């Protein structure tokens, strides 16, 4: 434990957790002289933290 | 214990993206009046995206309202108008955007508010021709427009 | 030239098209579109409708 200073009494960390959408999926198959068809949708989560 | 408290949660904010749909068949829309009847909040729950068909109230004393449908009653089928997609404040203003023709996939029609969400309906798909949408992919392919 | 296809409803291969049977009621009920351009089956099994 390498000691350390403040000035201050309480001490508070706040911690941002982030679960970002993770970049997956493989591009969808057609056949040339197609209209395309959209991709799916994704989900990112941020949760926090205190001590 | 005491002196030292540990690490808890104060807020859990996940956020989805949109429903999709095709970029080359067109999107066709018209703002409706929203009937007070129904419990909206309990339509807009979840932050995933999901997709509601419309009816419409025909004439009475609430001519221009629309309402989410019932697959039980033969004149919500019968007045069906779109599905409203991108999810709606319901009530920093009644009036949202229905779509009327549109492609949205298999997975993102809830029709039932307590039912799983981005799963396909039973219901609704086995009850497709009569309330005149047609799937080809999982895409539903509709026009309430024709 | 040009021919209309027809998918198929339900079945080992449900899901493919095949040219439309003007004799046959499920051709001409569940007829889904036709094809333009040519293709070669020995190329690809999966034409653009």
């Amino acid at each position: 434990f390498p000691e350390d200073s403040t000035f201050a009494s309480e001490l508070e960390l706040y911690l941002l957790r982030t679960q970002d959408a993770e970049q997956t999926g493989m591009t969808f198959v057609h056949q040339v002289g197609s209209t395309s068809l959209p991709v799916e949708a994704r989900v990112a989560k941020v949760d926090l933290a205190k001590a | 214990m005491d002196k030292v408290k540990l690490f808890q949660t104060i807020g859990r904010v996940e956020y989805w993206e949109r429903v999709p749909r095709l970029h080359a068949y067109g999107v066709f829309a018209l703002p409706f009046p929203m009937d007070p009847d129904v419990n909206w909040a309990q339509w807009f729950t979840g932050p995933h995206p999901r997709a509601f068909l419309v009816s419409i109230h025909k004439y009475g004393p609430k001519a221009g309202h629309v309402y989410p449908t019932n697959l039980t009653d033969e004149d919500a089928l019968l007045n069906v108008i779109g599905m409203v997609l991108d999810g709606h404040d319901y009530e920093n203003d009644p009036n949202v955007t229905v779509t009327l023709k549109a492609a949205v996939p298999i997975e993102y029609v809830q029709q039932d508010p307590q039912a799983p969400a981005l799963q396909p309906h039973q219901a609704v798909l086995d009850a497709a021709e009569v309330l005149k949408l047609k799937v080809i992919k999982g895409h539903y392919f509709f026009d309430y427009t024709r």
